RNA sequence: UUCAUCUAGACAGCCGGACGGUGGCCAUGGAAGUCGGAAUCCGCUAAGGAGUGUGUAACAACUCACCGGCCGAAUGAACUA
């Protein structure tokens, strides 16, 4: 009755390689089939994209529970036609999303970021949505960031 | 122990002669002696604690009854401690005899202790003891000695160790003796009873109970005993045992199985996974002394059991080993004993493939030497899967060009009317380079037909660049103004279309197979990145730490990629090469700074050839 | 001239901090990581603020402030190694018990001093039974079982106020045992003029 | 010679923090600060560079820039002849 977690990045929207799958849970016993397409409905709508899932292993069974990252929820905010690895090869990621839809994946990582402010914690979020390459509201990342440094941007604390 | 001094020594025999003298079994004697065991000679007391209620430590029960005795005689007799020795030997119980008493030193430890410890009452017991006799040896192994049904009723067979049930045999190796060349047939009973005259089934690995093939329903000559050297013939031999048999040698190649019913399907044909990677080209000094090396390839491919002999594409013989000690070891024998003849060794060259990737730039025309006829023609590269499906038999060059071209149209996208129109395949009638025909106003398009095939396989056999064949490319013949006189023309035409087209090679492609730990993948990855191995992938199994790498790697590499690799990483790796496919180059042959140039110069040099690339200037016929 | 700035407007900050709170709290962060930092302050969010820098600075400061506010010289004699101070002006218990609270266990090292008994309980290791050496020379009784080494009892290891070796803390890294906890120490309080230490805190 | 650091205490030395988004955008057979091109962003303080090198199949791990504790008068760089 030992709980383990295994923290393992698989591609999502797709049933993980066996191969990959294989040293992480073949000495734990697990089928890798299984845990292959527990991860795949987990990150059904992370389609093309290296997402972390922490398995709750128990009793020979695994959970797949996703740990969501600011990267995965940019590009689930952006909504971009799935990734196809083979012929493009430096997708610009130019889709626009908006202040209220970083506002709330925002409240969605309150759990795990260690900023003071919403503030701060949306200025975080648009450092990541800067680094994939993001546009916020047709503006830079960097011009929003020193607007809610001014204090232009109110943005509610609630 | 050691064999150099001839001994060796077990714990149970400790105990034999320890129970009697402190009143413990065998079993628990030992306990006390391997792992956490400390005995106190203080209050004569075993405790599990190297220390005491006092606290200085103890020292091991193995380290105070075993290794002091070995110790304090090697202490005295090296350091030549005559007030020792013979006190030492009573207290042992040790006894000398004669010269024995007389010797000393070196050769005294030698007979001292071979009298103390002699090493067949040891390695003996255990062999007896512990590793298992073949009835349940076989009762939990019938299902790898035999591939196939295992509920069979020769398995069961196998299962239960009959001595009188069907008998197979499997010649496991082609041994070798002083008989000038006939050999004898190393090879374990598992079954039945070989008896001397006996009709019995020899199976060969690609034998299926349905079929014929290896299959030889002969009587044996003698069957001989094995103990090493010495040859001495055995009337019978029953179940279970290892026996050596002349009269299979006729009639079976290097392995094979030996069954007496036709239900019985083969066992499992090796598996090696070691593999002849290292292969080099042998050829004679000597043209009229060459049938001696063809006899003696023959014969070293029977000796050795991963020894390969086969031809080239070029013609050599090759000959496959897995590395330079093997090989070395093949040769001498070769040489020496199986041919005769003084031979030479060279590396394996390397048959090369010249082939266009592009479409001719300007429209490729030759003519007649008497100037009558006319040619027009285009080369275009072919795909690499669409060749690869014509070296494969889904597209015959015998079928009706109706539902070839159908196939041909519908899964692999080409122009259908030519599809249907297609005329030829080379090389050998069976090449993947293809003619295809787009006149129209062309009127007699009967009497040149068979010479484009003709001169077409010529061309095919024998391309422009260096006289080798060719791959993937197809030949549009758009246009013809009209055996003499055509085989020229398209000798000529498809020369400058080649030269036009813009040619390039491609060379041999391995796929190689490593099986390696996971602390020597930075060697082999480090042999790989030296030469040019782009590894296809990565898998392993998650209970050993034994990983497989599968990898792409070229001849010109390959050719020393066995010595490096294990230079680098050790012994830990093992290769399976295994010919994959054929790749492109990037580097032009008329260049001969670039990998292209150079290998079509040497190629040159070799043949004895000019020495320039001929072109489409020389190949071209103007006004 | 900017890191002339950067320390006005640390002096500005502590003249601010000063007047603005009551109680100090003056601390150890000996061996301390700048994470658990971080999630100090995430407790202390709008609860009490933390201020630290080089004591230098403090001192200049202090002795600069001597005119107005003359008992930052009784906190004088006590700015001495790793030390940082939290302002506050809620009760001095629970500002201990947060503080105190907060701690972060990290690997033993080679030679250290050992605030705690180490214990190495009978646990499955989970690891080859290649190190059966190791533990046979570290005298932990284990067997192997199922293919893997197991504990069969509870061993102490190092006592405490004796130095961890190598060899034990290496057997501590392997099994991922992390005995040494570090954390923000309470040396002294600040209350009223008054200084008084964490032991009469705890009174 | 020019510029910079300096009793609001530098340079060196000893001790130990050297975090997070992050296996950052890609590229991946494989690249997590350290094969390669482009971004070189702030959350918070004492600070941490999408990382200065060693190392790994990539990890792990070691060590720097930066930073704090002891410390008590000058030294750090690039040039010139």
């Amino acid at each position: 009755n030992e709980v383990k977690y295994l923290y393992l990045r698989a591609v999502g929207g797709e049933v993980g390689a066996s191969a990959a799958l294989a040293p992480k849970i073949g000495p734990l016993g697990l089928s890798p089939k299984k845990v292959g397409e527990d991860i795949a409905k987990a990150t059904k709508e992370f389609k093309g994209i290296k997402v972390t899932v922490q398995l709750k292993i128990q009793n020979r069974q695994a959970a797949a529970s996703v740990v969501p990252s600011a990267s995965s929820l940019v590009i689930t905010a952006l909504k971009e036609p799935p990734r196809d690895r083979k012929k493009d090869k430096n997708v610009k990621h130019s889709g626009n999303i908006q202040l209220d839809e970083i506002i709330e994946i925002a409240r969605q990582m309150r759990d795990k970021s260690f900023g003071r402010t919403l503030a701060s914690v949306t200025k975080e979020i648009l450092g990541t949505a800067q680094s994939v390459g993001c546009r916020v509201d047709f503006k830079n990342p960097h011009d929003i960031i020193e607007g809610i440094n001014a204090g232009e941007i109110e943005i509610p604390e609630n | 122990g050691s064999g150099l001094h001839g001994w060796a020594f077990t714990i149970r025999q400790f105990a034999t002669r320890y129970a009697k003298k402190f009143g413990v079994d065998k079993a628990k004697m030992m306990d006390r002696l391997w792992g956490d065991s400390f005995f106190n000679p203080k209050t004569k007391k075993w405790t599990n604690k190297d220390t005491d209620a006092e606290g200085k430590p103890l020292e091991r029960a193995f380290n105070m009854f075993i290794l002091d005795p070995i110790f304090r005689l090697f202490t005295a007799i090296m350091n030549f401690k005559k007030d020792e020795i013979p006190v030492l030997l009573e207290k042992l119980e040790i006894v000398l005899k004669g010269d024995e008493k007389d010797l000393e030193g070196k050769a005294l430890l030698k007979v001292v202790m071979r009298k103390f410890l002699p090493a067949a009452d040891a390695l003996l017991e255990m062999i007896v003891l512990h590793l298992p006799s073949p009835v349940t040896a076989q009762a939990y192994r019938a299902e790898q000695l035999y591939e196939g049904p295992a509920d069979d009723a020769n398995c069961i067979a196998i299962k239960n160790c009959d001595p009188k049930a069907d008998l197979m045999l499997y010649v496991s190796k082609m041994v070798p003796t002083s008989d000038k060349g006939r050999f004898y047939a190393f090879g374990r009973v598992f079954a039945g009873t070989v008896k001397s005259g006996q009709k019995v089934r020899i199976q060969g690995p690609n034998y299926v109970p349905g079929k014929k093939d290896d299959l030889f329903i002969k009587a044996i000559q003698r069957v001989v005993l094995m103990m090493g050297r010495f040859v001495e013939p055995i009337d019978d031999c029953p179940a279970g045992n290892i026996i050596g048999l002349v009269g299979i040698d006729q009639f079976l190649l290097k392995t094979g199985t030996l069954t007496t019913s036709e239900t019985a399907h083969n066992m499992k044909v090796m598996k090696f996974s070691v593999s002849p990677v290292v292969q080099v080209a042998v050829e004679v000094k000597n043209a009229n002394d060459l049938p001696k090396l063809v006899e003696g390839l023959k014969r070293l491919s029977k000796s050795d059991p991963c020894v390969l002999t086969y031809m080239s594409e070029s013609g050599e013989h090759i000959v496959a080993g897995t590395g330079e000690l093997h090989l070395e070891i093949c040769l001498q024998d070769l040489e020496h004993d199986h041919a005769g003849v003084p031979l030479k060794i060279s590396p394996p060259v390397v048959a090369y493939r010249e082939t266009v990737e592009s479409e001719s730039s300007q429209t490729a025309l030759s003519k007649s030497p008497n100037k009558h006829n006319r040619i027009y023609l285009k080369a275009e590269p072919i795909d690499e899967e669409v060749s690869l499906a014509i070296e494969n038999g889904i597209i015959n060059p015998r079928d009706d060009f109706k539902a070839r071209a159908r196939i041909m149209a519908d899964d692999y996208g080409w122009d259908v009317t030519d599809a249907r129109k297609i005329w030829c395949f080379g090389p050998d009638g069976n090449g993947p380079n293809l003619v295809i025909d787009q006149t129209k106003a062309v009127q007699y398009l009967h009497e040149i037909k068979d010479s484009v095939v003709a001169a077409f396989q010529w061309a095919t056999k024998e391309g422009p660049i260096f006289g080798e064949e060719m791959r993937s490319v197809r030949v549009n013949i758009l246009d013809v103004t009209l055996g003499g006189q055509i085989i020229p023309t398209m000798r000529r035409a498809t020369y400058a279309g080649f030269l036009l087209a813009d040619p390039k090679i491609q060379e041999p492609v391995f796929l190689v197979e490593i099986q390696c730990p996971e602390q020597a993948v930075g060697g082999i990855y480090s042999v790989l990145n030296k030469k040019r191995g782009q590894v296809v992938s990565e898998e392993q199994r998650p209970g050993t730490p034994l990983f497989t790498v599968k990898a792409y790697l070229p001849v010109n590499e390959s050719f020393g990629f066995t010595g490096e690799l294990r230079q680098a990483t050790g012994g830990q790796a093992f290769p399976q090469m295994v010919f994959d496919h054929w790749s492109t180059l990037g580097s032009d042959p008329l260049d001969p700074t670039s990998k292209a140039g150079e290998i079509v110069l040497a190629a040159r040099k070799r043949h004895g050839m000019k020495e320039e690339v001929p072109g489409w200037q020389e190949y071209y016929d103007k006004l | 001239g900017g890191i002339r700035e950067k320390k006005a407007e640390y002096f500005a900050k502590l003249r601010e901090y000063l007047e603005e709170y009551k109680s100090l709290f003056v601390v150890g962060v000996d061996n301390v990581s700048s994470q658990q930092m971080h999630e100090v302050r995430k407790e202390l969010r709008g609860r009490a603020v933390v201020l630290m820098g080089k004591n230098t600075m403090v001192r200049r400061a202090i002795r600069g402030f001597l005119s107005d506010l003359p008992d930052f010289e009784k906190l004088l004699p006590f700015v001495k190694g790793n030390v940082g101070f939290v302002f506050t002006n809620e009760p001095l218990t629970e500002i201990k018990n947060v503080i105190v609270s907060n701690r972060v266990a990290a690997p033993a090292r080679a030679g250290a001093v050992a605030p705690e008994d180490i214990w190495v309980r009978a646990v499955n290791t989970g690891m080859e039974p290649g190190k059966t050496s190791f533990f046979q020379a570290l005298g932990v009784p284990t067997k192997i079982a199922r293919g893997t080494i197991e504990i069969v009892s509870d061993v102490k290891v190092v006592d405490a106020g004796n130095k961890v070796g190598q060899s034990e803390a290496s057997l501590l890294n392997l099994l991922n045992i992390s005995p040494f906890t570090f954390g923000l120490t309470v040396v002294q309080v600040y209350d009223n003029g008054q200084v008084f230490p964490s032991s009469i805190l705890d009174i």
